[PDB]
RNA sequence: ACACCCAGCCGCAA
């Protein structure tokens, strides 16, 4: 459930349900990470 | 304003955009320019009926 | 384009959505007139 | 949505013959082949075989349909000659010419190369 | 009416061909008789055409004069016009 | 009833292309004779003209709405199968004049207006298909 | 009466002519190995109707 | 009656283009064969893309149907590997398919090109053009790309990505001669390559018994097969589709009777 | 008194781009003008750090062989919206036939013309109730009143579909449920025919505090035979077919078209402008530059362009020999051959097509509901009727206007009319 | 669940061969919906054969059309029996053929009926193959020595189906062959015969196969039936495309360039006209020009200007079309009928021609002058819309302007009529929604008002009706006597 | 956005000349010098090089959103 | 056993 933010890049735990922010640099932005499950891409 | 090309690219703003536009609740809104009758000067016209 | 109560005589059109389908679209909207008829003569 | 497999063009599922027999009424001594998945590259060639064959009348193929991947040949010959059997020997005919083709280029390339 | 004085077109008109042709095929449809013999047919209109060729529809036409009064025609004496 | 000369006119068989298709299914030769009584012809039309019915009936009122519905069709047809123009021009055979009656008969009869037709709506649309192309 | 009224109104946009189910729509492009008659439809408006 | 007797000969074979010149053949088959050139010669190509992870500026589907359009050497093992439909092996084995792994990672202020020389394969002989190289993604620093992708064997009616040829070039009867192209202006036109007129002629004479012959090829291979090989691996899958016809023709008419 | 600064600067941003716009008919150039917003490309570069709704972009632009001194100005070089294509404005099997298009199925597979579609999904947190709130959260089987079989497991522990997934038609992506006045599921699920794959996802505060999302979700489409196509001259066709390589004709040094539209499309639609593009991308390819195709130049004109193409060899008038691709037989014609600019619309066929069977009825009328979005039907419109009563088709007419769309039983007194 | 007994009802997918019915907005016409028989193909998209294009008011380009399907019986039996389009070939509108051979086939029918075209024996096979209702009998070759060379009339001959007979003119046909000798021969080979079903001589174009009262299947559908036109269009269209493969088709900027003297003729008369019109203007300022009666000073002044440049623009479209080649694929395509026409082939090559707005010229906005760059008080030619040069020479951006205006009347004249059109149109409907033929034949309104005794005042439907002449209003009363 | 691995015409091999043509370009020489350099006779390739437009650098601009 | 309430405004396709 990492979340990686705006910036800084910091693959921030949180798993708290509280405000969304990293303590590194407190963008109020947040992203997550790919998915590890696996996708085949059909190159036709 | 006055922010060059590399800063530009840096804030995640595009070079390219002309701008000129507003923000409003994250729909970019463009005013459109409206015609309108020339004001203080005198014409005529001939209303057929 | 008017107060919000007085919506019968606020003139309508004004502030149109940004068009993004292009470049050349964006362009375009960005340079652009309109008249505030709803005849052929101011149409042409 | 709609977009038929690729492999679909040239590949037969289980339920269809490559080949099926049609006897033509309206003329005596006639066929009606129906080869499936295929397309122009062996029509053209069977219709030119054929043509050549001395004693066969009529000899064309044509596609029903571009998107569906099936050509109909008919061929008629004097009554004394199968259809059947002057597709074969146009076919193995076709095969000789094919092979000394080959052989030929083998020979043309090792020749070539010193 | 009596036999006589029947006055109309005794064309059978294409409205209602198509309305008894496709009244005959609905009631073959529901496993109803069959007028005709049928060599392989399984399709209700075709056999609905091939059985109307052969003349035995076993329905009668009422045609409405605009008056009010009804006149009655059997399949069988009209003519068809293919 | 037509001045300008306007000898142009809508009718619902095409005689000359029905004669010209009696001459070439019966493969009659125009240079030879034919056999084909000029009165045999007469009472040909007479009877057809008889058997073409728009107004059905035996009244006389209901005798001369048929004659006027039908005049223009049956002035055009003794014109088209004048003896004369029979003799030298189409020189037709007796059993082509025989196929040409019937089938004069059955064309018409085909072209007779079919009730239940919705005459209002065709009419408004077939008049108002133009205006898109009035421009 | 406003509900009653013309376009977009009771007698003319709900009855006289109305929505329909069974119905497709698509755009149309050439296929002239195809009698008069006939006409091509693709599979998904096939199956789905 | 029967087969006609072709002849071929070679005008020039360098490493990645052929012109011959196939005289006595009817059209059909010389067109036949321009056809099987540019659509059914088997080659080896990426069509199965998984992507670990992509961080670059392009996306999954431009970075897989990239790979996919990337040539492979498959000069041999085209007729050794089977296709993967027809391998009794579940999804993919070496015996069918050719694995491809990428691994790279930009750490440095430059910009990393991802070229093709980046691929590694797993057998020595299927590998992209290398022995200038394709380039696939430009990446910033900080910017992975890490993906396996695996090659099967097809030909061109599937895709574009398995026609080997560049570009086939099919010319015959250049000097107009039977007229099958009529010039409305033919001092106009610019004479053919294969030209035998001189400077005041336009046009050859009419040839009412002539019959086309004498095709003019200019096959030109992507660098994938040979230029040369391409040609036999076209006659000869020409060659096995009528045998096959041959076996199933065989095979109806028994039935029949 | 005045000098113009140059004449050609009267045309717009959209009519600027039109190459040799005078040659053409107005009409024509309105047209096209019209297109130009719609010809997609790269619309803006920071395209995939922002997100909205009914964003394109264009895999392989490529600025015009024939350009217009004014496009380099609109900045168009650096943000193109089409393909330089090889075009054959010959007739063929058909399926160009009247305003249509053959395309290449081989260039198709290389990447001609294939393009992203990117779409972008909201959900908020909009507490109205004290206890009514909604929360995102992987709604459970028996605990959410809105219960489809639609695939929920693909959700993650947030209720947020993680990027990089592929998700089909009518799947859930924002697991959100709003618990009852023992929850119900009032969760978006992304519409009918995509077949996409999710790729960016983001959360955020909104402006009134809560908890904000959004998500993108791309698909590549690649042309299917359906797909609107334009020139810049107003030249308005659907890849009627797609045939391959070794289908279409082909030259003597083996060149073969992209892209095949009909010559009907130029008499009547006066569009020779269109040609003139042909030829001067023909020999700008050959020669080297980009060609000068300013609207007002008495410098370049058709004869000059014939004799440069004439000393690069080939015909002064830009035909060419063609090869019957089927047959290998030469075309007794001689094909107009040569490079030009070509624009993807934004129209799509796998947008456009619908269809309709008993689906969901409207609250008011009872009746099919509006748009393919809502999965509504057509109209049978009043026109429609009409034609249906010059047909005479009655009971086809009863069907369509009660039985298929909304029959209905009432009971009614015999001695009153009223309702019962 | 799954077992079926009789009396269930099993709602089945769209199989191949049902009977669907269409439907184009705006529906102008009853031709907007008519019924089809149902093919599955892949891809997303509907398909329908060309000819089927001119019914529907319909251009391939992004258009789509609605698809009903019938849901009973009785409904797809009245479907199949009216709303059938082979049953529906000709329109009462006009009792002419809406029908129609168009486009590529049209053109490729004009190029594949010349007396020059030939046929090689494998191509001849080929052809026969596309047909459907071919008896299976290669017809005799018209040619048998050197060498086996069959005619495209004759291919057309086999097309044709059992014995029509129809005599038509082509497009092209010079007005003195019928008065002067070769009546029957015809050197150009006008006057197509259409004899025992058989192809005689001729070029067919549009007005033979194409929407015309009397046209080639105006007669099949009237003679034969109704599926035997169905085939004949069908067979028309497949064949002649797969024939236009060998032939091809095309067109390039070499049909657009005419010969040095052709510019040099054009070049003189527009001179010639800007010099009249130069001495009329000034017979004008120095009054001398005597008004027209009935008519004002500038009125008759403009209708001299007017006469002259049309004048003008006329001579230089015949200049151009009498250098235009006959390979030039402009007149193929004019001549043939498919689209274009000859005013389009003069403004493409020698003058656009005269711009105007709502009729007059360009009018002067600006203080009597029509754009900053004229001097003021001008009513030369260039100055107030004509257009001198061509769409090939192109334009200068005084007349590109001028030019835009004419456009922008057309698109706008255009737009706005649909309004008024849609309006006149549902009024004429709703009015006559009910009247209609009883069972006495008599048209009555719906609440039994006799509008009519008889449909027409003959009780004749339309579609059955033919142009004739009456062959005897005409003729003099000593003809008269004479032939009768 | 970047050279397309393969020319859509015909198919000859396009995305590893890029870097050279730009290469040649730099040493004084003119496009048609540099496009018959690099081998690519068949105009529709030459077109390919000459006509394309590469975003890739001024997509590189933009950090990106992981590290 | 499905889930999305409606009015207005605007752009756009034939
Ligand atoms: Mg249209
Ligand atoms: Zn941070
Ligand atoms: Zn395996
Ligand atoms: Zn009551
Ligand atoms: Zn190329």
């Amino acid at each position: 459930m990492i979340y990686i933010c705006g910036e800084c890049h910091t693959e921030n735990e949180i798993k708290s349900r509280d405000p969304i922010r990293c303590r590194e640099c407190g963008y109020r932005i947040m992203y997550k990470k790919r998915t590890k499950r696996l996708v085949v891409f059909d190159a036709r | 304003n006055g922010l060059t090309d590399r800063d530009l690219c840096e804030l995640n703003e595009c070079p390219l955009d002309p701008g000129g536009y507003f923000i409003i609740n994250g729909s970019e809104k463009v005013l459109i320019a409206q015609e309108k009758m020339a004001t203080n000067t005198v014409y005529v016209f001939a209303k057929k009926d | 384009w008017g107060d919000q109560k007085k919506a019968h005589q606020a003139r309508a059109g004004v502030s149109q959505v940004l068009n993004r389908l292009t470049f050349a679209s964006t362009l375009s909207h960005l340079r652009r007139l309109n008249s505030p008829i709803g005849l052929a003569k101011p149409r042409q | 949505m709609n977009a038929p497999p690729a492999f679909e063009s040239f590949l037969l599922f289980e339920g269809e013959k490559k080949i099926t027999i049609n006897k033509d009424t309206k003329v005596p001594n006639a066929c009606l082949f129906t080869i499936n998945k295929e397309d122009h590259t062996l029509g053209n060639i069977i219709k030119s075989q054929l043509l050549k064959d001395p004693q066969v009348l009529f000899a064309g193929y044509k596609v029903p349909h571009p998107l569906e991947h099936k050509i109909i040949i008919r061929v008629q010959t004097t009554p004394d000659y199968s259809p059947q059997e002057a597709f074969t020997n146009a076919i193995t005919d076709l095969i000789s010419e094919l092979s000394l083709l080959e052989e030929r280029f083998r020979v043309a390339i090792k020749d070539k190369q010193e | 009416q009596a036999n006589q004085k029947r006055i109309t077109t005794p064309y059978m008109t294409k409205y209602e061909r198509a309305r008894v042709l496709g009244t005959r095929a609905l009631q073959i449809a529901m496993c109803a008789p069959v007028m005709v013999e049928l060599e392989g047919e399984t399709d209700p209109l075709l056999i609905a055409m091939k059985e109307l060729k052969a003349r035995k529809i076993p329905i009668i036409i009422r045609r409405y004069l605009p008056d009010g009064s009804y006149e009655d025609w059997g399949v069988d004496e009209l003519i068809i016009s293919d | 009833i037509f001045p300008t000369g306007d000898s142009k006119v809508v009718l619902p068989c095409n005689l000359l292309r029905m004669i010209w298709n009696a001459q070439k299914i019966f493969h009659i030769n125009p240079r030879l004779p034919s056999d084909l009584h000029p009165i045999k012809v007469v009472e040909g039309v007479k009877e057809l003209s008889k058997k073409l019915v728009i107004v059905n009936g035996d009244d006389p009122l209901s005798r001369q709405a048929q004659e006027n519905a039908t005049l223009l069709f049956n002035i055009h047809l003794r014109s088209t199968l004048c003896s004369r123009r029979m003799a030298e021009e189409f020189r037709l055979s007796g059993e082509a004049f025989d196929w040409l009656l019937g089938e004069i008969e059955s064309k018409f009869n085909q072209a007779i207006a079919h009730p239940g037709e919705m005459v209002g709506a065709l009419a408004a649309q077939s008049l108002g298909e133009p205006a898109t192309q009035m421009t | 009466k406003q509900r009653l009224k013309g376009k977009e109104g009771r007698v003319r946009g709900n009855l006289m002519g109305k929505r329909v189910d069974f119905s497709a729509r698509t755009v149309i492009t050439p296929d002239p190995n195809l009698s008069i008659d006939q006409v091509g439809v693709p599979r998904s408006i096939a199956a789905n109707m | 009656p029967y087969a006609n007797q072709p002849t071929v000969r070679i005008t020039e074979l360098t490493d990645e283009n052929v012109k011959f010149i196939i005289e006595n053949t009817d059209l059909a088959v010389a067109n036949s064969i321009r056809r099987v050139f540019i659509a059914e010669v088997p080659i080896i190509a990426i069509d199965w893309v998984q992507i670990d992870a992509n961080s670059s500026v392009l996306h999954d589907e431009f970075i897989a149907h990239r790979l996919g359009l990337i040539p492979l050497t498959s000069d041999d093992i085209v007729d050794k590997l089977q296709y993967s439909r027809d391998c009794t092996c579940e999804e993919f084995c070496p015996e069918c398919s050719v694995e491809f792994t990428l691994d790279v990672r930009c750490n440095e202020d430059q910009t990393r090109h991802v070229t093709s020389r980046d691929l590694i394969s797993n057998s020595p002989r299927v590998i992209p053009v290398t022995s200038d190289d394709i380039l696939i993604v430009k990446l910033r620093k900080g910017q992975e790309l890490r993906l396996r992708a695996y090659a099967k064997k097809g030909f061109g009616k599937e895709h574009a990505k398995w026609n080997p040829t560049a570009g086939v070039a099919f010319e015959y009867d250049p000097d107009n001669a039977l007229r099958h192209t009529v010039y409305p202006k033919p001092e106009e036109w610019p004479k053919s390559e294969y030209s035998e007129l001189d400077e005041d002629e336009s046009q050859a004479p009419y040839d009412p018994n002539g019959k086309p012959e004498r095709f003019y090829y200019n096959v030109e291979s992507c660098g994938s097969l040979r230029p040369e090989t391409i040609v036999l691996s076209a006659l000869s899958g020409l060659k096995k589709k009528l045998s096959d016809l041959q076996t199933q023709l065989s095979h109806e008419i028994q039935s029949d009777v | 008194t005045h000098c113009e600064i140059h004449p050609s600067m009267i045309l717009g941003v959209c009519a600027s781009i039109i190459p040799f716009p005078d040659h053409n008919q107005s009409p024509r150039n309105t047209y096209q003008s019209a297109m130009g917003k719609q010809a997609m490309g790269v619309y803006i570069t920071n395209f995939h750090v922002r997100m909205d709704t009914l964003a394109h972009v264009l895999y392989y632009p490529q600025k015009p062989l024939v350009t217009t001194r004014s496009m380099e100005y609109l900045r168009f070089r650096e943000l193109p919206a089409g393909i330089n294509s090889i075009v054959a404005i010959a007739s063929y099997t058909g399926y160009n036939q009247e305003d249509s298009v053959i395309m290449n199925r081989s260039a198709v597979d290389r990447g001609f013309f294939r393009s992203v579609f990117y779409r972008s999904y909201k959900e908020q947190e909009s507490k109205k109730g004290f206890d009514q709130e909604e929360v995102f959260e992987k709604p459970t089987r028996e605990t959410c009143q809105g219960m489809r079989h639609a695939i929920y497991d693909k959700l993650d522990d947030d209720g947020l579909i993680a990027p990089g997934v592929r998700v089909s038609g009518d799947d859930v992506i924002i697991g959100k449920t709003v618990t009852l006045p023992t929850k119900r599921d009032c969760s978006t699920f992304l519409r009918t025919s995509e077949t996409g794959i999710v790729d960016q996802v983001m959360v955020t505060l909104n402006q009134e505090g809560y908890k904000f999302c959004k998500i993108r979700v791309r698909s590549v489409r690649i042309p299917q035979i359906g797909d609107k196509f334009a020139s810049r001259h107003g030249q308005k066709g659907t890849c009627g077919i797609q045939y391959r390589q070794e289908d279409m004709p082909f030259t003597c040094e083996g060149i073969t078209p992209d892209i095949i539209i009909n010559p009907h499309a130029i008499p009547s639609r006066m569009t020779i402008g269109h040609l003139i593009e042909c030829l001067q991308g023909k020999v700008s390819a050959n020669k080297g530059e980009i060609g000068d195709a300013t609207p007002f130049n008495d410098a370049v004109n058709v004869q000059k362009i014939s004799n440069l193409l004439s000393d690069y060899g080939y015909h002064l008038r830009g035909n060419e020999v063609l090869y019957n691709g089927f047959t290998g037989r030469k075309i007794t014609s001689q094909i107009f051959i040569g490079p030009t600019y070509y624009q993807r619309l934004k129209h799509m066929v796998d947008d456009k097509i619908h269809s309709r069977a008993r689906g969901p009825i409207q609250i008011l009328n009872r009746q099919p509901m509006e748009g393919r979005s809502r999965d509504g039907g057509l109209r049978f419109g009043e026109m429609e009727r009409d034609c249906q009563i010059a047909h005479g088709a009655a009971q086809f007419l009863r069907e369509r206007l009660f039985e298929a769309s909304d029959p209905y039983q009432v009971h009614v007194c015999n001695l009153c009319g009223i309702m019962a | 669940d799954l077992h079926l007994q009789t009396g269930y009802k099993v709602e089945r997918h769209m199989c191949d061969g049902d009977i669907v019915i269409f439907n184009r907005q705006p529906t102008l016409h009853k031709m907007s919906m008519m019924g089809h028989r149902v093919r599955i193909l892949p891809w997303s998209t509907f398909r329908l054969n060309l000819s089927v294009t001119t019914p529907y008011n319909a251009d391939f380009d992004g258009d789509e059309m609605n698809l009903h399907l019938p849901q009973s019986l009785e409904t797809r039996a009245e479907i199949q029996e009216l709303a059938m389009v082979p049953r529906m070939i000709v329109t009462p509108q006009s009792n002419r053929p809406v029908m129609g051979i168009v486009q590529d086939t049209l053109t490729a029918v004009r190029k594949f009926t010349k007396r020059d075209v030939f046929l090689e024996r494998g191509e001849v096979m080929n052809l026969l193959m596309f047909l459907s209702t071919w008896d299976g009998k290669v017809p005799q070759p018209a040619i048998l020595k050197p060498r086996p060379l069959w005619t495209g009339k004759q291919i057309f001959s086999l097309i044709i189906p059992g014995h029509i007979n129809c005599i038509r003119t082509h497009s092209t046909h010079p007005d003195d062959e019928d008065s002067g000798p070769y009546k029957h021969i015809s050197p150009g080979d006008t006057k197509v015969v259409v004899e025992n079903g058989e192809l005689i001589m001729g070029i067919l174009c549009k007005k033979s196969l194409g929407t015309s009262a009397g046209s080639l299947v105006h007669i099949s559908y009237l003679e034969m039936g109704h599926d035997i036109t169905r085939l004949f269009y069908s067979n028309i269209q497949t064949v002649i495309n797969n024939w236009l493969l060998i032939e091809g088709h095309t067109i390039g900027i070499g049909d657009s360039i005419a010969d040095s003297k052709t510019y040099q003729d054009i070049q003189n008369t527009i001179k010639k006209a800007k010099q009249d019109v130069i001495e009329v203007i000034e017979k004008a300022h120095n009054n001398e020009l005597e008004p027209t009666p009935g008519n004002t000073l500038r009125q008759t002044f403009e209708n001299q200007v007017n006469r002259i440049l049309n004048d003008a623009r006329d001579k230089t479209g015949s200049s151009a079309q009498k250098s235009l080649s006959e390979y030039n694929n402009f007149k193929s395509m004019v001549v043939s009928g498919a689209k274009g026409s000859k005013i389009n082939i003069s403004q493409v090559i020698a003058v656009v021609g005269q711009q105007n707005v709502e009729g007059k010229r360009i009018p002067f906005g600006f203080k009597h002058r029509t754009l900053p760059h004229f001097i003021k008080d001008d009513y030369g030619p260039e100055s107030r819309g004509f257009v001198e040069n061509s769409y090939l020479a192109g334009l200068t951006p005084t007349e590109f302007f001028f030019h835009a205006m004419g456009g922008r009347e057309g698109l706008i004249d255009t737009a706005v009529k649909t309004a008024e059109t849609g309006y006149i149109q549902r009024r004429l409907i709703k009015s006559m929604e009910s009247v209609m033929v009883k069972y006495d034949a008599t048209v009555r309104n719906s609440i039994n008002q006799v509008v009519q005794l008889r449909y027409g005042e003959d009780g004749l439907a339309g579609e059955s009706v033919e142009f004739q002449n009456l062959a005897t209003l005409k003729p003099s009363n000593k003809a008269f006597e004479k032939k009768f | 956005m970047i050279i397309p691995v393969r020319c859509f015409t015909c198919g000859k091999i396009v995305g590893n000349k890029w870097e050279a043509y730009l290469g040649l370009l730099q040493a004084e020489y003119t496009e048609g010098d540099a496009l018959d350099a690099l081998g690519l006779k068949r105009y529709c390739c030459r077109r390919m090089l000459l006509a394309h437009v590469d975003l890739i650098e001024k997509l590189l601009n933009y950090a990106p959103l992981e590290k």
